[PDB]
């Protein structure tokens, strides 16, 4: 009986693996977006630094 | 101050250069050779991108 009760207890919290997957996917998309922002910023500043160096 | 004949002499030579600076005077071939060399070096160190405007991205999703 107690073994089954413990199994049922674990059923409630089964969802954490999906929760982890969601957090990972969302924050990975966020990371890619921030990389895009900073990459455009860096390229443009280098681009214009070309002109000032000249 | 109007007495340092070399002071006014240097100022005069500077003025004449200012007037004559339509193209770098007494440049000689060394001027062009250098200009090209170090412009080329700067071009390498910066990059070979489209040297007029903003290059495009076309990123890729995960």
């Amino acid at each position: 009986i107690d073994m089954e009760k413990s199994q049922q207890a674990l059923v409630q919290k089964r969802h954490y693996l999906f929760d982890v997957q969601r957090n990972n996917i969302a924050m990975a998309l966020e990371v890619t977006y921030r990389e895009r922002l900073h990459r455009v910023y860096r390229e443009v500043k280098n681009r214009l630094d070309y002109h000032i160096s000249v | 101050d109007p007495v340092q004949k070399l002071f006014v002499d240097k100022i005069r030579e500077y003025r004449t250069k200012r007037q004559t600076s339509g193209g770098p005077v007494d440049a000689g071939p060394e001027y062009q050779q250098d200009l090209d060399r170090e412009l080329f070096k700067l071009k390498q160190m910066y990059g070979k991108a489209d040297m007029n405007t903003f290059p495009n991205f076309t990123f890729e999703d995960p």
